[PDB]
């Protein structure tokens, strides 16, 4: 009536890929003496590619074993150890990534190393929300069913505000968003943007190359 | 205390039939594979 | 014994002219001369 | 009667698969002899798929 | 002589799983095991031989490791391509501190492998625009206080 | 014609000689069948060198081995084991270096125990660690054909679960075609089995 | 004979019909397909083109695969496109579902330049600029991609696999000496059965190279060397397609 539960610790590693663990358990026989006898034994356990969390493996047989009833059998579930990357939900994968805010408005490219030696670089498509996410099809955890089918990776894209803006700061961004339409226009609007754009790109006294100290 | 069935007994007297069908299959690899390896040796002289 | 073996191979013949031990030796003789990049497959697709 | 039942009916695949497992000397021999089971039906069912493939292309062309 | 044959016919192609040894084991097997009377298509039975082979793909137990070339080289050399946008500090969004590029004196690199090209000596057109970017990268590190590269 | 095991150690990997090893190899007859790059963990170690098991040595011989990727191979020789034993030379370095120089111990090895190689012994612990490392790998075919082993093997794999499938069979009794006894059968071994768990979602 | 067209040869032999990029770009491609083939685990990778945009900051975009297979009488490849505005640093180019891939389709004139731009089409539906890349390369590789014929085999396990024998093309100067990339080789489907007048074939008998231009696709050339067995293929210009084509031939 009584079975014995064990954690069953993987990374997220050798539940992508398949392991093959090796547990160890130790048995208490009882008898008449006071102490009771244990020994260790070696049970195979087959983790097979993309197993859901909370999967049990019973063992029929062994157990502890009182001197009149046969031992029940002994469980093992399965948990993920934390990854330093990606949490899995479901089937699929979600990388929680900080994200600075320029990098959202202008568009850069997320760079993620997958579980599989692979190093994905992921265009920010548009403007990402507050809360947003960005979906990458056919790359979080294979499905059990079928071993060739994969989960869509989530990115949850957590944006990074700047601590501190400068009065000019402030004025180029209002200016910045609130620009007219190219096609209204004056010819100085255009000519002061050229300007502007020129001396920002200027190769020795501009600032858009700037070196790390 | 006494514990005879039917299904032990059918199952062991009919275990040596297995056993000598796997022998001769067992039998059928091996003259297999030495044919192979004559193979290869005539292969190396063609 | 492969003696058995030997000689059926011998009376067998295939889509081609020659026996099918014949062939099997030709195929290895080519394959052994010739020691192609992806072999094992390259039996199907090259040699024979 | 039960033997020939079982003769008759898996016999020369189960002695077949037998077979296989001493060839091969697997670490796990029953899971071995399962999915070679499973194999083998499959395997007969797609090599007379692979018959009918060859006939319908020759036919085409 | 022979024995050089042998070993070479059991090299174990991993894509796929088995050598020309077992290959032709299992092939001459199935042969004899099925008396043929009539003729036999030595490509058919090859493809049929591959299709029913068994593989019993089990879990391995160590988790694979790529064989990958060292790319540090390469990676350094395709760093002098491009502007490197300043890195951003995680504590606070705004950017680290950095400096404005020098202002060394060079020649026209880019003019000097052309001309190099037309007389048909130095070193190549490809190899002058990746001196070009690497003297520039030279020149405008202010940490190296360069006042002329060449 | 016979089969030995072998295996480069860290040390000459995290140096880059593993190409030229391999090429000695080839140079001197032998054949590469098989060969993987590999990282072994701490248990895997612990389980593949269990003849020592508490040795002096145990814990830095463990904990090297699990430094970095090392590389396996499966060499095939007429005389194996015993060329392959004398191409790697005495297994103590300095040793190596006194009396027999050129060998891959004296030149890619250093430091007593990083002897830069690892080769089996007798052909027992050949055929253990080819299976160890090669599942897969066929081999030695006359070792397990015998009638009194593979009756042995037969009598050590069937009464777990197949003569229990068999009764289940034989009394459930289902359609006379094969077939479905067939996929009857390999469902219950399958699934009841000694050696693997249920698994359950 | 070849396994995989070169980058330097396809840029040499396609010089002329303007198909050329960069110098520095050409550099950078240099160092930079490798690192990202590895980056990958993509056994080919190979320059696909390059698209116009309303900027200087042209698309560079490149496909490659990894697995190649016979499926219901299509040789389908498992192709990752990715895109990169210089040379140096590449990007990843996602599907698009249908419903977005038809509300594309209806989207003309020439791409700008940043890759966040959207387009609102008609209630109003916002679609990503990349969106619209994928679907024209995709439209292009469907309608153009084009390989000599028996330059490719079927093997076991129905995988096709660069024919190492392959002699080369009779009659290059013939479209029947050509075939679209997914037809299978047993097939005897060739650039004959498309429409009439959509390819134009220009052969110099005597350097022995043959050179194929899309006409429903302007920009799409493909060169096939024959005293070396060479053939590459290059798009260079917008993605749009050329509707009206029976007036113009």
């Amino acid at each position: 009536g009584k079975n014995k539960v064990y954690p069953l610790e993987l990374t997220l590693e050798e539940i992508f890929h398949g392991c093959l663990k090796k547990v160890a358990h130790k048995r208490k026989v009882l008898l008449f003496s006071g102490e009771y006898v244990e020994e260790e034994r070696q049970l195979t356990v087959d983790v097979k590619p993309g197993l859901p969390t909370g999967t049990r493996f019973v063992f029929e047989g062994e157990g502890n074993k009182t001197p009149k009833k046969e031992p029940g059998p002994v469980v093992f579930v399965l948990k993920p150890k934390p990854h330093p990357r990606f949490v899995r939900r479901g089937s699929d994968l979600v990388h929680k990534v900080t994200l600075p805010l320029h990098h959202a408005l202008i568009g850069t490219t997320l760079d993620i190393r997958t579980l599989d030696d692979r190093d994905l670089k992921v265009p920010i498509s548009d403007i990402m929300r507050p809360g947003s996410s960005l979906t990458v099809p056919g790359e979080g955890m294979p499905l059990p069913a079928t071993p060739s089918a994969r989960g869509n990776l989530v990115i949850e894209i957590d944006l990074l505000f700047p601590t501190h803006l400068t009065e000019t700061q402030k004025m180029l961004l209002r200016s910045a968003f609130f620009l007219p339409p190219p096609t209204e226009q004056n010819e100085e609007t255009k000519k002061a943007l050229r300007d502007y754009e020129a001396a920002f790109k200027h190769d020795l006294k501009g600032w858009a190359t700037v070196f790390k100290r | 205390r006494l514990v005879d069935p039917v299904m032990r007994e059918v199952e062991t007297a009919f275990m040596p039939w297995l056993k000598e069908q796997a022998i001769g299959y067992l039998a059928r690899g091996v003259v297999a594979r030495r044919v192979v390896d004559k193979l290869v040796e005539d292969a190396a002289a063609a | 014994d492969v003696g058995q073996a030997l000689a059926f191979l011998q009376q067998v013949k295939t889509t081609q002219g020659a026996s099918i031990y014949e062939g099997l030796k030709a195929a290895l003789a080519k394959v052994l001369e010739d020691r192609p990049v992806n072999a094992v497959e390259a039996l199907e697709t090259s040699v024979l | 009667h039960d033997t020939a039942y079982l003769k008759e009916t898996v016999g020369e695949a189960l002695a077949r698969g037998c077979a296989a497992a001493i060839s091969a000397q697997p670490n796990d021999p029953v899971e071995y002899l399962g999915l070679w089971l499973l194999k083998y039906v499959k395997n007969a069912e797609v090599e007379g798929n692979f018959y009918r493939e060859r006939q319908q292309d020759l036919q085409k062309k | 002589s022979v024995a050089q044959a042998l070993a070479y016919l059991q090299v174990h192609s991993p894509q796929d799983g088995t050598s020309m040894y077992d290959h032709l084991v299992k092939l001459v097997s199935k042969v004899l095991e099925d008396q043929p009377k009539n003729a036999v298509d030595l490509l058919e039975t090859s493809l049929l031989v591959k299709k029913s082979t068994f593989d019993p793909k089990e879990s391995s137990p160590l988790v694979p490791i790529p064989v990958a070339p060292d790319a540090t080289q390469t990676q350094a050399a395709v760093s002098i391509f491009g502007d490197p946008e300043l890195p951003i500090n995680p504590a606070t969004g705004e950017p680290v501190p950095a400096d404005p590029p020098n202002e060394f004196e060079a020649e026209n690199m880019l003019g000097a492998a052309a001309v190099l090209d037309c007389l048909g000596v130095g070193l190549g057109r490809e190899l002058g625009v990746n001196i070009a970017l690497a003297a520039k990268r030279i020149g405008e590190d202010p940490k190296l206080a360069v006042r002329s590269v060449r | 014609l016979e089969k030995t095991f072998a295996l480069i150690k860290p040390d000459a990997v995290r140096a880059g000689k593993a190409q030229e090893i391999m090429q000695l190899i080839e140079l001197n007859g032998f054949t590469i069948i098989a060969k993987q790059k590999l990282q072994l963990t701490r248990a895997r170690a612990e389980e593949f060198y269990g003849e020592h098991k508490g040795k002096e040595f145990f814990p830095k011989l463990v904990n090297f081995m699990t430094s970095g990727p090392i590389w396996a191979l499966v060499l095939a020789k007429p005389g194996a084991i015993l060329a392959w034993r004398a191409l790697m030379g005495p297994t103590n370095v300095f040793k190596a270096r006194a009396e027999q120089p050129k060998c891959l111990r004296a030149l890619y090895g250093t430091d007593g125990t990083q002897n830069a190689t690892h080769g089996s012994d007798s052909p027992i612990s050949a055929a253990r660690e080819i299976k160890f490392f090669f599942p897969t790998l066929s081999g030695d075919p006359t070792i397990y054909a015998e009638p009194t082993a593979a009756a042995e093997y037969i009598t050590k794999r069937i009464q777990p679960a197949l003569a229990k499938a068999l009764a289940a069979l034989a009394r459930e009794k289902p359609s006379a075609d094969k077939f479905e006894a067939i996929t009857f059968v390999a469902g219950y071994l399958l699934q009841n089995n000694p050696n693997k768990p249920k698994v359950l979602m | 004979v070849q396994l995989e067209p070169n980058i330097t040869l396809v840029l040499k032999h396609l010089a002329s019909c303007g198909a050329v990029v960069s110098a520095e770009q050409q550099a950078a491609l240099d160092h930079s397909i490798p690192i990202k083939r590895i980056e990958a685990g993509l056994r080919s990778l190979t320059l696909w083109g390059r698209l116009t945009t309303l900027n200087g900051k042209d698309y560079l975009v490149a496909e490659g695969y990894n697995v190649a297979s016979s499926k219901e009488g299509a040789a389908v490849y498992e192709t990752k496109y990715f895109y990169s505005q210089d040379g140096a640093r590449w990007s990843d180019l996602q599907p698009v579902d249908s419903e977005t891939a038809t509300r594309c389709a209806r989207i003309k004139g020439m791409l700008s330049g940043d890759p966040a731009k959207n387009y609102e089409l008609e209630l109003v539906f916002q679609i990503p600029e990349l969106a619209v890349l994928r679907c024209r390369v995709d439209a292009i590789a469907t309608a153009t991609s084009v390989i000599p014929t028996d330059s490719t085999i079927l093997n076991a396990a129905s995988q096709v696999v660069p024919n190492r024998l392959f002699a080369g093309a009779a009659y290059p100067e013939k479209l029947e000496s050509y075939q679209h990339r997914f037809s299978l080789p047993g097939s005897g489907v060739t650039l004959s059965q498309d429409l009439r007048g959509t390819w134009a074939v220009q052969y110099d008998a005597f350097k022995g190279v043959a050179q194929v231009r899309s006409l429903l696709f302007p920009g799409y050339f493909f060169y096939y060397a024959a005293n070396e067995l060479t053939w590459g293929s290059l798009y260079v210009g917008d993605g749009l397609r050329n509707n009206d084509l029976i007036f113009m031939l």
